[PDB]
DNA sequence: CTAGTACCTCTTAAGCCTCAATAAAGC
DNA sequence: GCTTTATTGAGGCTTAAGCAGTGGGTTCCAGGTACTAG
């Protein structure tokens, strides 16, 4: 199963996740005393490949320019924990609650 | 912050290009593939690829954000399921409209509101929402089992029946006041003498005579009962005679 | 739609065809010429039937009631209460009074619904007179709407 | 007179140098402005 | 001309131009299913009330 | 009279005119304005005429002129 | 058997015009379907039973006939309505 | 087959006048929503969708709603579809191109008018047909409105003749979708082509041959597409839905996803591939095979079924069941010489006898010999199979064991065996010529060969030889007089 | 409104009934038809006139069936309200919401609001009347009212009337 | 709720006539019942225009395992007037 | 684990557009 | 005197048409694939 993280749309296997966790929000999770499960979802829309996130207007569009290369969904369902959320003033949810 | 996020002709272009329906993940997953391995392989020389995506709602059809046309030639050449020759110019204005989620068609969940079970043994069954999970991942669906009956329950099947409370059961791993609580992925979730006729109501397909009409309010003799029946404006159809 | 201002249907035009295909200008009939026909009628059924078998509000509604049930009696109860409304409240019992009715609005050469209002209706008073049809205010001067109201009330017949 | 006709006409080309027969009933009824065989007689 | 070769453009023609058939050809009354004018359609047979009854 | 270019990367928008009299082939954009002249033969088309200017700008681009 | 377009020309040739109704509305598929006089639309509410004739399309309450056609007939009249061409039958030359 | 009150009069002429969304949505009882043309279990017909009760009876032991009737009596009836995205007609598409190249792209009115002496010559043209295509010939001669157009009288001088001065493109027919050319190509879209057509004067499409009260140039444009009923599209027992249906549940879904998208964001760029493919899938369902395009493809290994198919040649309904329909009445079977038998009496087998059978009314005349036919039975050749009741009502012989104590009564009618001297018409399957089909006297054999005399076979062209003939019998009065008279 | 004029009507008749009294028998059916009729096109028909002198044109034989169609045409006279006309008539029936009036072949009713404010229902008379500082009406009275709109039934025609201007109500 | 004008008397225990049976008409060859969820009829009429003696009945598994039977059934004609030599 | 359930797959006749000369009007 | 016109027509490509009727025998109930209920 492919799951989305909900905080940068980041979509991977359940198996990586639970290795690895998130490459981009791993520090993040730490810090909030969540597990890297909690922060992701499994259900998601779209597909992106991004390749050169700085250089790409995809990414700037998903908040995902500083993120790496590779596979994102532009649409993520759920939400995040309220500690991530309390550390992350400027958060924006990815399910279009805030795209009116 | 997103008032800067506009996209422009110097900054954004992206091109669509026609692709075989049902396709769209592994095809965009085998062009990632792709463009990693010729930017292992080529070195300094890599082709102008920013992004690869596609819309689930859009079938048939992929969209690559390049620079020049030629680069998206040369990158889609050889690749199947692909047809390069039938691509188009995504202008500007279009952009966002493109990148803006879609409006999911699953109503906001609310306790005590009632929906449809989408996936699940309870398939077309109305279902009551009790709560709602703190992610916004799974709720509390309150179905019919006919309802549970602890003496059948307990004749049959006692060794896997429990007494949680005077109204809680628990048959197979949750059973109040007779139904079932399951946890289920939202996912998977005029004026007087004027010809009326009743479109809505209890009284619905009865037709009769205005005779007063007051605060929004119509009173009608019906020929069917030869009676007098008030019905709100709104559900009431002027037919001619 | 239908009113009073002239604005008649799509059938009831000012002309009128005829079997033979000619065309005729509309004719109508007051209460009292109407009933003149229509007993006129039932003296023609009747003496059909009798050939074909062959081989003061007191007696007169009698005479009328037996005579529609002989002919034309029991198919339907609507003609006796057309036929009690006609006779209740009629205002001429004599042919020679309609006959001098409709000779005398023949020459007004009015329409011929606006004639039979007049000679049916009764009024006292132009302003009576032209409140009851608006639409023919310009069209009959005062003195010969007084003329004729007053002709029509010194015929009425008294019973 | 018509069905007559056309039944009197299409009896004989059932039964049955220059195009006759079938051939040259169809083109006679077609507007043939090309001529397969064309000819002209001058006394 | 519909019953010809041509079947279908010439019902769309008759749509565009709101063409009016009086049914006075013999595939007009055939698709009716009604007595077309020919031979013994052409007319009409009647009934005379006079010599009827002199004939009695 | 619809042909690629390379300069713009637009597609459609370059026209070739071939005057046989002349024997000259001339090349032009109508969203660059790039224009490009050759010597053309009575048997030549647009395509030759494409390929003829593609080939003068590898040549100009590789400086082995 | 089937009634060929050449047989039913020899028999118009014959000059039989009943014989060819008969066949072509007795002894073959008979129907009888009502037409309005003003829109002239087979597209009629006729119910029997209750002897209520009305159709939606024009507010008319009694102006319908009745017209003896072969089901073909109105099988091709509801294609072309489904074509946005519209029949309309009327019972009376204008 | 029930009593009706309405008038009885045969049809004396009929309009083709386009079908008006007004009317459609006048008209239509019922509105179609629901691509799925039943509920769930199967068991009852979706709502509000294909084959609704409102529309028709989908099976027997139903009684349609809007009609209390069976399958016998129910013509059927038609709903109406939003399609909010106007429609290309394909049978009209020709008509739409040269409707828009006649009239201007913006003000809607014509390019010509009388001041030309052309287009008066063209306007003198009494045919509708020939006045179009000398407007549209001069339209396209025309390559731009002029708001003011010279005088005849004073060349100098100009009249104003009330139009802007926006140039004309040459419109293309490419596809389903027009592409103009003003150069540049871009596609036109509906909406403005509708607008424009509603922007079309009475004065204008009526010269170019509109019937403003049967037609419009409007209407051309389809805006409704109305779904035939139940019998228009039968269900085939194996429900067994015709492909038609299919057509008509693809259309509805395509409907329903360009609504769901219109509602739920519409970026402009799936909006026109969602409409192309609403296009394509109308113009298939009345039109499937289109000529230079694809032809939609069933779900089955069969290209679908379109109405135009269904109306094309001799399987269609005009050379299939109306030129040419089949008969009840009728028996086919081979020849055989016979010399004799009288000229215009014809052989006949028993066992067709038997099976075939006339419907003679009771009459005092031969009440007796009626009341014989019925107690001999069908199962004797002199006598019947059916009693027909003056309420119309048909009683069988064979399976009636109380035939025998039937009384006929007067203004019945009995079908009885065909008998000797009873004409009937005897015609050969090539009929080439007028006497190829025959009135002959029947004669009962006890043999299963039609047997003719020998002269007749030069008129049918017969030679023994293997020829199956056919014999049709008349089944009145009428029917009967006029094959021995004529 | 009492209009007397040329009516066409199609009678069907079974070819077994062609004896020398099969005009007496369409007459009996033209008058069991033309009389009770009520259409909204032609109105209510009153009478028919000059029965003597009706004219019978030849029959149609349909081209299969061996009934004979006849289409005779006939002068008769007919009733058929309008409008904003006035007409007279006799209260039969009364009722909290108004009395109807019987005219002629046809009904009447008055809105309750359209009614004059000195009139005034009252059940203290047997049957219940209406009451008005210089008027009386009963059950049995003659009533002149105008007639604002008119209602078309299957076999029916309804009126719907007030009395507002001067003059009206009894008389 | 299906049964047809077929005599099933003919038919045996097992459902299929047996070598030697008089068959015409509508009368059912095999007789075999398809279950609805009881059943329906599914048997196989003979040919109305055709009839004769049977000659032969065999039942197998196809491929798939399924019953299945095979049932042939002779006549014999004689030359009469239509035949064509 | 195993098996439902749906889902994506040869000879002409006219119309029209596109071509190469040609006499008059602009200028 | 030179330049730009409406006209003329001439062919390529295209969309259409393709005896009538009748009898019978064979084959389609479509392939794989993912998702999900017992
Ligand atoms: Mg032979
Ligand atoms: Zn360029
Ligand atoms: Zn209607
Ligand atoms: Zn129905
Ligand atoms: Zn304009």
């Amino acid at each position: 199963s492919e799951r989305a993280c909900m905080l940068c749309g980041i979509v991977q296997t359940t198996n990586e996740f639970n290795r690895d966790g998130c490459p981009n929000c791993q520090g993040i999770f730490e810090e909030a005393g969540v597990s890297t499960m909690e922060c992701t979802s499994p259900s998601f829309e779209g597909l992106v490949g991004m390749c050169k996130p700085t250089k790409s207007w995809v990414a700037k569009w998903l908040s995902v320019d500083h993120s790496i290369a590779g596979m994102y969904a532009i649409k993520v369902d759920g939400r995040l924990p309220a500690e991530v959320v309390e550390l992350l003033p400027h958060y924006k949810p990815r399910d279009g609650s805030q795209v009116e | 912050p997103q008032r800067f996020l506009l996209p422009s002709v110097d900054t954004a272009t992206i091109w669509g290009v026609r692709c075989r329906p049902g396709k769209e993940k592994e095809l965009i997953r085998k062009l990632l593939k792709k463009k990693f391995n010729l930017d292992r392989a080529m070195g300094k020389k890599k082709l102008k690829i920013l992004s690869i995506f596609q819309r689930d709602n859009y079938t048939g059809r992929i969209y690559i954000e390049a620079p020049k046309q030629s680069v998206i030639e040369k990158f889609c050449n050889g690749v199947p399921d692909i047809y390069i020759s039938q691509k188009l110019l995504i202008p500007v204005q279009e952009l966002p409209l493109l990148l803006k989620p879609n409006k999911s068609d699953d109503v906001a969940l609310e306790e005590g509101s009632y929906v449809r079970i989408k996936r699940g043994i309870y398939k077309g069954d109305l279902a009551m929402v009790d709560q709602i999970s703190e992610n916004n991942l799974e709720v509390m669906l309150k179905i019919v089992p006919q309802l549970f009956n602890p003496t059948m329950a307990l004749r049959l099947d006692q060794a896997n029946l429990y007494k949680r409370d005077d109204r809680h059961f628990t048959y197979k791993n949750d059973y109040i006041d007779g139904y079932l609580y399951k946890s289920f992925r939202i996912q998977h979730v005029f004026e007087p003498g004027d010809h009326v006729t009743v479109i809505n109501g209890e009284h619905q397909g009865d037709a009769g005579l205005v005779l007063m009409v007051e605060q929004g309010q119509v009173t009608f003799m019906s020929t069917q009962t030869s009676r007098e029946v008030t019905i709100t404006a709104n559900n009431l159809s002027k037919s001619i005679d | 739609e239908n009113a009073a201002t002239l604005q008649l249907g799509q059938e009831f035009q000012l002309k009128q065809i005829n079997h033979q295909g000619e065309e005729e200008e509309l004719i109508a009939l007051n209460l009292s010429e109407a009933r003149l026909v229509i007993k006129e009628a039932l003296v023609e059924r009747r003496r059909a039937f009798k050939r074909s078998q062959k081989k003061t509000r007191e007696k007169e509604l009698e005479s009328i009631d037996v005579l529609l049930e002989q002919t034309t009696g029991g198919n339907n109860k609507d003609l006796k209460n057309t036929m009690q409304y006609l006779t209740n409240f009629s205002r001429f019992r004599d042919q020679e009074t309609v006959g001098a009715v409709i000779q005398l609005l023949k020459s007004t050469g009015l329409h011929p619904f606006e004639v039979a209002q007049l000679g049916s209706l009764a009024c006292d008073t132009a302003d009576e007179a032209k409140t009851l049809i608006p639409s023919l205010n310009n069209k009959i001067s005062d003195d010969e709407l007084e003329r004729i109201l007053k002709e029509l009330s010194n015929l009425e017949t008294l019973y | 007179v018509g069905v007559l006709a056309a039944q009197s006409i299409g009896e004989p080309a059932t039964q049955m140098k220059v195009t006759s027969g079938v051939p040259r009933l169809k083109e006679i009824l077609n507007v043939a402005k090309n001529m397969k065989t064309p000819s002209l007689t001058v006394y | 001309r519909c019953s010809f070769e041509e079947t279908v453009e010439i019902l769309f023609e008759a749509g565009a131009s709101a063409e009016l058939d009086d049914c006075r050809g013999v595939s007009e009354n055939v698709i009716l299913g009604q007595m077309a004018p020919i031979g013994t359609g052409a007319f009409d047979v009647m009934i005379d009330e006079e010599s009827l009854v002199k004939y009695m | 009279t619809k042909f690629n270019c390379l300069f713009c990367n637009h597609e459609k928008s370059v026209s070739c005119t071939l005057d046989k009299k002349n024997s000259i082939g001339t090349l032009s954009c109508k969203i660059c304005g790039q224009s490009f002249q050759t010597r053309i033969n009575s048997l030549s088309q647009p395509v030759d005429v494409y390929s003829d200017w593609f080939d003068a700008v590898e040549e100009v681009n590789s400086g082995r002129g | 058997l089937r009634f060929g377009e050449m047989e039913r020309d020899c028999m118009i040739a014959h000059g039989a015009a009943s014989f060819l109704k008969e066949r072509l509305m007795e002894a073959s598929d008979a129907f009888r379907v009502h037409i309005c006089g003003i829109c002239g639309l087979m597209t009629v509410i006729a119910k029997l039973n209750h002897n209520q004739f009305e159709c939606k399309g024009c507010d008319n309450k009694i102006d319908i006939y009745q017209i003896h056609i072969p089901y073909a007939a109105k099988l091709l009249f509801q294609e072309l309505m489904a074509m946005n061409i519209t029949p309309r039958l009327y019972t009376d030359r204008s | 087959q029930q009593y009706s009150s309405a008038p009885l009069r045969t049809v004396k002429e009929v309009q083709f006048g386009l079908f008006s969304p007004e009317e459609v949505r006048a008209i239509s009882v019922a509105k179609i929503r629901f691509p799925e043309t039943m509920d769930e279990t199967q068991t009852r017909a979706k709502i509000g969708g294909l084959n609704d009760p409102r529309l028709g009876s989908i099976d027997r032991n139903l009684k349609c709603q809007t009609c209390q009737e069976g399958m016998n009596e129910c013509p059927g009836h038609f709903g109406h579809i939003d399609l909010a995205k106007p429609v290309f007609h394909v049978g009209f598409i020709a008509k739409i191109k040269k409707v828009c190249e006649c009239v201007c792209m913006h003000c809607g009115k014509l390019l010509l008018d009388e001041h030309n002496e052309l287009m008066r010559q063209a306007l003198a043209i009494k045919d509708s047909k020939k006045r179009f295509a000398a407007i549209w010939t001069l339209c396209k001669t025309k390559m731009v409105c002029e708001t003011d157009v010279p005088s005849e009288d004073d060349p100098t001088q100009l009249v104003s003749r009330g139009g802007c001065g926006n140039t004309q493109p040459t419109i293309r027919k490419d596809g389903l979708k027009l592409v103009g050319s003003w150069p540049e190509l871009r596609v036109l879209s509906t909406e403005e082509i509708l607008n424009i057509f509603k922007h079309i004067s009475v004065k204008d499409f009526t010269s170019l041959g509109f019937n403003e009260v049967f037609s419009r140039p409007e209407w051309m444009i389809l805006t409704c597409l109305p779904v035939p009923p139940p019998p228009v599209r039968p269900s085939i027992s194996f429900r067994g839905e015709d492909d038609l249906t299919f057509k008509l549940a693809d259309i509805l879904k395509a409907n329903i996803s360009l609504e769901t998208l219109e509602h739920n964001g519409a970026p402009h760029h799936a909006i026109e591939e969602a409409e192309s493919l609403l296009q394509f899938h109308v113009a298939t369902y009345m039109d499937n095979d289109i000529a230079g395009q694809p032809q939609a493809l069933q779900k089955s290994g069969r290209p679908v079924k379109s109405i135009r198919a269904r109306l094309k040649g001799k399987e269609g309904r005009i050379r299939g069941n109306l030129m040419g329909k089949r008969v009840d009445f009728s028996a086919r079977t081979v020849i055989s010489g016979d010399p004799n038998l009288e000229l215009d009496q014809v052989g006949v087998p028993k066992s067709i006898a038997k099976t075939l059978t006339y419907p003679e009314v009771v009459t005092p005349y031969n009440i007796d010999r009626l009341t014989q036919l019925v107690r001999n039975g069908p199962n004797e050749h002199p006598g019947a199979k059916y009693v027909i009741r003056d309420s119309g009502d048909r009683i069988d012989l064979r399976y009636s064991k109380r035939a025998g104590d039937i009384q006929l009564q007067y203004g019945w009618k009995v079908e009885r065996h065909i008998m000797d001297n009873d004409p009937v018409l005897f015609n050969r399957q090539p009929s080439l010529h007028k006497m190829s089909m025959m009135a002959h006297r029947v004669k009962v054999i006890p043999y299963s060969t039609f047997r003719l005399n020998l002269s007749v076979t030069s008129p049918y062209n017969a030679d023994f030889d293997g020829d199956e003939m056919n014999l049709h019998v008349p089944q009145s009065e009428e029917t009967r007089a006029e094959l021995s008279q004529l | 409104m009492f209009f007397i004029k040329d009516l066409s009507l199609n009678i069907t008749l079974h070819p077994s009934f062609f004896g020398p009294r099969m005009k007496q028998y369409l007459k009996t059916k033209l008058l069991e038809e033309v009389e009770g009729s009520c259409t909204g096109k032609f109105g209510y028909i009153l009478c028919v006139l000059d029965y003597d002198n009706i004219d019978i044109q030849r029959g149609r034989i349909l081209p299969t069936d061996g009934s004979a169609e006849f289409n005779v045409k006939y002068r008769a006279v007919v009733f058929k309200p309008f409008k904003g006309e006035v007409v007279d008539g006799t209260v039969v029936s009364c009722s909290q919401h108004g009395f109807e009036v019987q005219v002629g072949p046809m009904k009447v009713f008055v809105t309750k609001h359209l009614m004059p404010q000195d009139l005034t229902f009252n059940a203290g008379s047997n049957p219940p009347s209406y009451q008005s500082s210089e008027d009386v009406i009963t059950i049995k009275s003659r009533i002149r009212v105008k007639i604002e709109g008119c209602i078309s039934q299957v076999s029916s025609i309804h009126a719907i009337g007030s009395i507002k201007e001067d003059y009206l109500g009894a008389i | 709720l299906r049964m047809k004008h077929g005599t099933y008397d003919k038919l045996d225990d097992d459902g299929l006539i047996a070598p030697g049976v008089r068959v015409s008409g509508e009368d059912v060859i095999i007789g075999k019942t398809t279950p609805i969820s009881s059943k329906r009829d599914a048997s196989t009429p003979l040919r109305s225009t055709e009839n004769g003696i049977v000659d032969q009945v065999l039942v197998t598994t196809n491929q798939d395992g399924l019953k299945f039977v095979k049932v042939r059934v002779r006549t014999t004609k004689i030359p009469q007037i239509g035949d064509k030599f």
